[PDB]
RNA sequence: AUGUGGACCCGCCCCUUGGGGUGUGUCCAAAGGGCUUUGCCCGCUUCCGGAUGGGCCCGCGUCCCAUCAGCUAGUUGGUGGGGUAAUGGCCCACCAAGGCGACGACGGGUAGCCGGUCUGAGAGGAUGGCCGGCCACAGGGGCACUGAGACACGGGCCCCACUCCUACGGGAGGCAGCAGUUAGGAAUCUUCCGCAAUGGGCGCAAGCCUGACGGAGCGACGCCGCUUGGAGGAAGAAGCCCUUCGGGGUGUAAACUCCUGAACCCGGGACGAAACCCCCGACGAGGGGACUGACGGUACCGGGGUAAUAGCGCCGGCCAACUCCGUGCCAGCAGCCGCGGUAAUACGGAGGGCGCGAGCGUUACCCGGAUUCACUGGGCGUAAAGGGCGUGUAGGCGGCCUGGGGCGUCCCAUGUGA
């Protein structure tokens, strides 16, 4: 299934913070403020001018590794996005964010995407009042994401929601911190969220 | 003779019969003469049935033949009420 | 012999402009003029006067050229950069109002003969016709 | 060529010669060994490559390469053909699949085991 | 509608029957050059009146005989043995292509 | 080791032997008229031709002859007899012919 | 017997290919069974329409080899018959000598065709497997019967081959139906459940059969969804790697601490079913009532509830990923270029890294890149390519003006393109 194991190593393989950890990948480092260089025996060694290919390969892994999603499910989206009209590139991340496990990470229900999956998977997440244990679930305008009763407790939820006070939500989201409910207002244009990822390089990598 | 019956569609454990007019010697999911509505024996849709009465009774005026189960729907669809 | 008159003219022009000159002639033709009639109205050239060459009626065609550029090769830009025959006598090209060309995304013109006279890539679409696609110019 | 010529002659369609006929078109082909020897290679290279003359189903008999280090193929050995030439070895355009019939995989293989038909070994105990 | 064609006559050596040679211009599906074709029909002529050179017409009809499903319609201009010339040469020259 | 519908065949024989015998008659009987109408005897012939017409049209009550069959028979029959008798003969009984 | 009507001969009328009608002659029909019977129902009979399903014929389209160039005696047309639902040289007589072919006849080779499918910017190229339409076949051939319809998979006759039973004194059989066996093969499944649903046949109706069908079964064969966990966690253990012995790497990875907790346990439990049928109204309409689930107590719902499979390929360049050792043109890798000769990022192992993930690789085949058959979209002085040179056949191509025709070509409209 999904990826499992060393992740701070990725945090620094791409050479950029991506906060796949909760506190740590967000504390003093993804293990990087310590060692901001690539893993493996050949870490402290100079790099060779990355080829136009390796650049698009790296800039791609980056994005996919961010949402922690298999190359399967991943490319399926790009193709579906590419299928459309307008810009696709922008449309792409649109379909990325619409994921259930994603909404949860944003709506602070969880700190990490990988923590957000465990939630959705185990069935401690809701959608318009439905048990949706499928992280693949795509969400649209006005969808309500709350917690189930059997779960509206758990010493781990209150912490996550609590930390969400003193923090804001995306211009495309809205959280009822005190109620455990949130809403997907709209599809967030490229602007609505900035990232170390130049989509246009990901578009190129797919036109081999 | 020419009959009016159900033709399985959709998938396994998920019927979506097409009601249609065709020869009795054709396969139930074969080439039909004219489509005239559908039906969802699961009731999982507001449009779990539909008929073109103007076009349905026509085949009856030319001498069609509905199933014992296709009747049910046809009768319970408001196509048999003679009226006056 | 001239297996193709139209083409001969187009080439007669193409060969003049390449060397820059004020005018080159060409044997008279009802169909030939209706073609030049397009180039004048489209400004691809100046005009022409049904001149005469030894009893034989020709058509002094007048060419326009851009402004005298400077530096290496002061020769001006071409008003008619490119022109080639499409529907030849060895292969006729017929298109309907829906199959009409698209020269340089509008920047160019296309000339075709139809049941409604000598038209343009546009007029054909406007009139709603279609016929033998003569050539292309830009 | 004038367009007229094209309506007369037409453009002939290329066609393509199969580099692995003995296979008869299928991916693999069960066979039987006849002679097992070692042959000096060609070109700038040098060695004693392990090959096999194989009598197969389709009444064919072709030379087949035996990949890796050390094999267990005698005269009446069963085998399976793969397809794909060697190069250094002129006149031999077929490899042998390991760990099939009478072709055991390379023993003590730890790297690319997908080929060489070696199964995953035990780590510690 | 019953198919209708215009062709010329090249044979009448059949009791009651004549052979009509038709043509049709149409663009090549791949090269678009306007090309010609040809198809000899066996025209039914009960009152054997039409002769060679008769640029006539024919209509799709019920089976008269095997190979013969076309009756004659009308004349279009008799006295044209000139077309029957280039046709006669063709078959004439087919004795110069023999692989012998 | 079979089915009982083997009847159908076991029956189909009777129907066979039935309309086979019915038909051998028409042939030999359609001859009578032909031979006679060929040789003058218009009277005696034009009573066999009415009969013939019978057996023919009668046959159309089963799966023997049918469709335009009996029609094609007569069509050629009571047209052939009239042509024969036309040579000499001279009509005697239109009993079957709307002359 | 009856003839409403139908059938055919002739004349006549209209139309006009045997369509309709007329007159006259002759020929042609039937079936009863059950009753809440004395009135309905279930059927019978001939006809003219409806509908549906066909048959036949025609135009255009439909691969490779001209290193197949000439083919044909029912052959082509005729007359007249036979034949069929009916046209036809389909069949048979006789008459005439025709019919076909470089616009590729005849011949050999390959192939079931289409909707579609795959690829491709496109045009094209490749393909016809599941599903749907058509065709053809039902051990190899021939044949006819019955019938509305078959020349009939599970119908019949005959020949052939093969196989089986036998008290051999003689007979039987046709899986390309569903499963299964066997051989062949690189390789493709249960000798399963159920007629509950849908469809089909028979019947007044209950009801009956239904390996069609609805399902279940086996195979990562495919696509899709899902898991082997999550947070915290060291200036970052041990072990294993390198190392200039200072140190660097695996590495938050583990451990460890909390959190949830797929599976499993218990209870509950389906939608899929409603009609036919029955009562009322006349069995019409309507209303009401009742019946039936194979899948299976399965999906799903509650709650209890355990941290729980990770493998494969690559890291010389194309092409993403580097070091040590071993090896020493040996053993070996290899799509191409090429690697190995005692310092190998290319062999073999290790450490580490890149790429994927219940998959990862390989082989084979189709399109792509190949614009490398070039219609879109190429060439021939020297790179492959101008015939040794003329004459000329067919063929392709063709000058200025004007008119008829309007084939090509173009517009609109409509049908068809399920
Ligand atoms: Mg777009
Ligand atoms: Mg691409
Ligand atoms: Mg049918
Ligand atoms: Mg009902
Ligand atoms: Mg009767
Ligand atoms: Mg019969
Ligand atoms: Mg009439
Ligand atoms: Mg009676
Ligand atoms: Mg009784
Ligand atoms: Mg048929
Ligand atoms: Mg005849
Ligand atoms: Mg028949
Ligand atoms: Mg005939
Ligand atoms: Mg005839
Ligand atoms: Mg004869
Ligand atoms: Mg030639
Ligand atoms: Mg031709
Ligand atoms: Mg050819
Ligand atoms: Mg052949
Ligand atoms: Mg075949
Ligand atoms: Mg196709
Ligand atoms: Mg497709
Ligand atoms: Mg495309
Ligand atoms: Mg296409
Ligand atoms: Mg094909
Ligand atoms: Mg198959
Ligand atoms: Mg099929
Ligand atoms: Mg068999
Ligand atoms: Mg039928
Ligand atoms: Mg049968
Ligand atoms: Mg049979
Ligand atoms: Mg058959
Ligand atoms: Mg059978
Ligand atoms: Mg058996
Ligand atoms: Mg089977
Ligand atoms: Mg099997
Ligand atoms: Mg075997
Ligand atoms: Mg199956
Ligand atoms: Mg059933
Ligand atoms: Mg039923
Ligand atoms: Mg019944
Ligand atoms: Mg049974
Ligand atoms: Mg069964
Ligand atoms: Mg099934
Ligand atoms: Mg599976
Ligand atoms: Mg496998
Ligand atoms: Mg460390
Ligand atoms: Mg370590
Ligand atoms: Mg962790
Ligand atoms: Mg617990
Ligand atoms: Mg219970
Ligand atoms: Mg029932
Ligand atoms: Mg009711
Ligand atoms: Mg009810
Ligand atoms: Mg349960
Ligand atoms: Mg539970
Ligand atoms: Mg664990
Ligand atoms: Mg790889
Ligand atoms: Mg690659
Ligand atoms: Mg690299
Ligand atoms: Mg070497
Ligand atoms: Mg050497
Ligand atoms: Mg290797
Ligand atoms: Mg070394
Ligand atoms: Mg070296
Ligand atoms: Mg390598
Ligand atoms: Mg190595
Ligand atoms: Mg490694
Ligand atoms: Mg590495
Ligand atoms: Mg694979
Ligand atoms: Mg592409
Ligand atoms: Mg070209
Ligand atoms: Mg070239
Ligand atoms: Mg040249
Ligand atoms: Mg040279
Ligand atoms: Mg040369
Ligand atoms: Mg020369
Ligand atoms: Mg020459
Ligand atoms: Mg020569
Ligand atoms: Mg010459
Ligand atoms: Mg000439
Ligand atoms: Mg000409
Ligand atoms: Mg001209
Ligand atoms: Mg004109
Ligand atoms: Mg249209
Ligand atoms: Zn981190």
């Amino acid at each position: 299934g999904r990826y499992i194991g060393p992740v701070c190593r990725l945090c620094r393989r791409e050479g950029v913070k991506l906060y796949l950890k909760g506190e740590r990948c967000y504390s003093p480092k993804c293990a990087m403020e310590r060692r901001p260089y690539p893993p493996g025996q050949h870490g402290q060694k100079r790099a060779r001018r990355p080829s136009d290919y390796a650049v698009r390969l790296r800039e791609k892994q980056k994005l996919r590794r961010i949402y922690g999603i298999s190359e399967r499910q991943f490319r399926n989206l790009f193709e579906e996005a590419s299928k459309k009209k307008g810009v696709t590139g922008s449309v792409f991340l649109g379909l990325l964010e619409s994921r259930l496990d994603n909404v949860v990470y944003r709506l602070g229900f969880a700190v990490s995407r990988r923590q957000a999956r465990q939630l959705v998977r185990h069935g401690h997440i809701t959608v318009n009042g439905r048990r949706v244990d499928l992280p693949s679930y795509r969400v649209r305008p006005g969808d309500e994401i709350a917690v189930a009763e059997k779960s509206r407790n758990l010493e781990l939820i209150r912490q996550n929601l609590e930390a969400m006070k003193g923090r804001k939500v995306g211009p495309w989201l809205s959280l009822d911190v005190e109620g455990m409910k949130g809403k997907f207002l709209r599809l967030p244009d490229r602007e609505d969220l900035a990232l170390p990822v130049n989509e246009q390089l990901v578009i190129e990598f797919y036109s081999r | 003779m020419v009959k009016i019956r159900l033709a399985r569609f959709g998938s396994k454990h998920n019927p979506h019969y097409r009601i249609v007019v065709t020869d009795a010697r054709r396969k139930r999911d074969g080439k039909y003469i004219e489509k005239i509505g559908y039906y969802d024996p699961r009731k999982t849709t507001p449009d779990w049935l539909k008929v073109d009465v103007e076009r349905a009774r026509y085949w009856l005026s030319v001498g069609a033949q509905p199933t014992d189960t296709a009747r049910r729907l046809l009768r319970q669809a408001g196509v048999f009420r003679q009226e006056a | 012999m001239l297996t193709d008159p139209i083409a001969d003219m187009l080439t007669r022009i193409r060969n003049a402009t390449r060397v820059y000159k004020e005018s080159t002639d060409v044997p008279a033709s009802r169909f030939k003029e209706e073609i030049l009639r397009i180039l004048a109205r489209e400004g691809f050239i100046k005009g022409y006067e049904r001149v005469d060459v030894d009893g034989k009626p020709y058509l002094r065609v007048y060419l326009k050229y851009g402004p005298r550029r400077q530096g290496p090769d002061p020769r001006p830009e071409q008003v008619i950069h490119h022109i080639r025959r499409i529907s030849k006598p060895g292969r006729r090209v017929y298109v309907g109002v829906k199959e009409i060309p698209r020269v340089r995304r509008g920047l160019g013109i296309a000339i075709l003969s139809t049941s409604k006279g000598v038209l343009t890539d546009r007029e054909a679409r406007k009139l709603g016709v279609g016929g033998e696609l003569i050539c292309e110019v830009w | 060529p004038t367009i007229n010529q094209l309506v007369r002659k037409g453009r002939e369609k290329v066609r393509k010669k199969s580099k692995v006929p003995a296979l008869k078109g299928a991916p693999f082909r069960r066979g039987v060994c006849t002679v097992v020897r070692t042959v000096t290679p060609k070109k700038p290279n040098s060695a004693l490559r392990k090959v096999a003359k194989v009598r197969l189903t389709s009444g064919y008999e072709v030379t087949a390469y035996i990949p890796g280090e050390g094999h267990n193929l005698q005269e009446h050995s069963v085998v399976l053909i793969r397809g794909g030439r060697v190069k250094d070895l002129p006149g031999v355009r077929y490899h042998i699949v390991r760990g099939v019939y009478d072709a055991a995989g390379v023993k003590d293989r730890k790297k690319s085991r997908s080929k060489y038909g070696t199964k995953k070994p035990k780590e510690a105990a | 509608p019953k198919k209708v064609l215009t062709g010329v006559v090249v044979s009448d050596k059949m009791q009651k029957t004549v052979t009509v040679l038709v043509e049709r211009q149409f663009p090549h599906p791949l090269y678009g050059k306007v090309i010609k074709r040809s198809k000899k029909y066996l025209a039914h002529d009960p009152e054997e009146k039409y002769k060679l050179g008769d640029v006539v017409e024919i209509i799709e009809s019920r089976p008269i005989s095997k190979r013969k499903r076309f009756r004659v319609l009308r004349l279009v201009e008799s006295g044209r043995m000139d077309l029957v010339e280039k046709y006669l040469i063709r078959r004439q020259n087919y004795e110069s292509l023999s692989k012998r | 080791r079979n089915l009982s519908a083997l009847k159908r065949h076991r029956q189909s024989l009777k129907r066979r032997l039935r309309n086979k015998a019915k038909k051998s008659a028409i042939k030999t009987l359609s001859k009578k008229a032909i031979q006679l109408a060929q040789e003058g005897k218009a009277e005696e012939a034009l009573k066999i031709m009415r009969k013939a017409e019978s057996l023919i049209d009668k046959a159309a009550k089963g799966s023997t002859l049918h469709k335009n069959a009996a029609a094609r028979r007569k069509s050629r029959l009571m047209r052939k007899v009239r042509q024969l008798l036309e040579a000499a003969g001279a009509p005697l009984i239109g009993g079957g012919l709307s002359a």
